[PDB]
C-alpha cells in the first residue's frame, strides 16, 4: 500500500518560507520516514500512531530542496525494513526562477511560445508599449502558446512565469522579441 | 447555503520599468 | 444548502522592480 | 449560496532591465 506525499504551500518557494511535507498511508502506522535519494537513512522520521504524518521545514534553505520520498514502518517489522515509497516530491528553493525564452513558432496570425524549464507555471506574455500584459496561461508544461492576431502581431514581446499562487517565485523577463 | 471559496489570485502586475543609465 | 460560486479574482499584482543602472 | 470573497492578489510584474550604459 503506496503512501502520497504532498507540499504545502508549494512545491516552488522562496528560501525563509515555512514548508510543510504531509505524507499519507492508507492505514494508519507507527512510524513515517522522510527520504532523499538512495539514502537508507531517512531524514527526519516522525512517529506518529496515525494514518498522516507532517513535516514541518521551518524556514527552508536551498539545502532542504531535493527529492523527497516517504515511506513507513511498524513495530513489528524487521531492521531496515519499511513500506512501499511514496511518488516523489521535487521541492525547489530558489530566489528566482530560470530565464525563459521566447520565440516565434512558423505555421497572417502569429503565435509565440514563452519556454522555461518548469512544470505547473503561469506565463505572462508583455506588449512593450502597454503595462498591464496582453496575455496569460497557467500550463502543466513548462511552456505556454500565445496567439497574435494578424494586424496586432508587429511589436516588440517579451515574457515571464511565475508560480500560481502565493507565495510567488518569479522569473526575469526573456530578452525581447522583434515581430 | 455556505458561501463560496475564495476567487483565484488576482492578474499578474505591470512589468518592472527599465534602470537609470549607468556612471 | 451547496455553497455558493467562487469570489470574483483578487486585485493585480503590483509593478515589478524598477531595474538596475548602466554597466 | 453568496459568493465568495475576493481572491488573494497577483503576483508583481517582472523586475525592471537594467538601464542604458554611462
Amino acid at each position: 500500500p503506496k503512501p502520497w506525499l504532498g507540499a504545502q504551500p508549494a512545491t516552488v518557494v522562496t528560501p525563509g518560507v515555512n514548508v510543510t511535507l504531509r505524507c499519507r498511508a492508507p492505514q494508519p502506522a507507527w512510524r513515517f520516514g522522510l527520504f532523499k535519494p538512495g539514502e537508507i537513512a531517512p531524514l527526519l522520521f516522525r512517529d506518529v500512531s496515525s494514518e498522516l504524518a507532517e513535516f514541518f521545514l521551518e524556514e527552508v534553505t536551498p539545502a532542504q530542496g531535493g527529492i523527497y520520498r516517504c515511506c513507513y514502518r511498524r513495530p513489528d517489522w524487521g531492521p531496515g525494513v519499511w513500506s512501499q515509497p511514496s511518488d516523489v516530491l521535487e521541492l525547489l528553493v530558489t530566489e528566482e526562477l530560470p530565464r525563459p525564452s521566447l520565440v516565434a513558432l512558423p505555421g497572417a496570425n502569429v503565435s509565440l511560445r514563452c519556454a522555461g524549464r518548469l512544470r505547473n507555471m503561469s506565463f505572462v506574455l508583455y506588449r512593450e508599449g502597454v503595462a498591464a500584459p496582453l496575455q496569460y496561461r497557467h500550463s502543466a508544461q513548462p511552456w505556454a502558446d500565445f496567439t497574435l492576431l494578424g494586424a496586432r502581431a508587429p511589436g516588440t514581446y517579451s515574457c515571464y512565469y511565475h508560480t500560481p499562487s502565493a507565495p510567488y517565485v518569479l522569473s526575469q523577463r526573456s530578452e525581447v522579441l522583434v515581430i | 447555503g455556505p458561501p463560496g471559496p475564495p476567487g483565484p489570485p488576482g492578474p499578474p502586475g505591470p512589468a518592472g520599468f527599465p534602470g537609470p543609465p549607468g556612471p
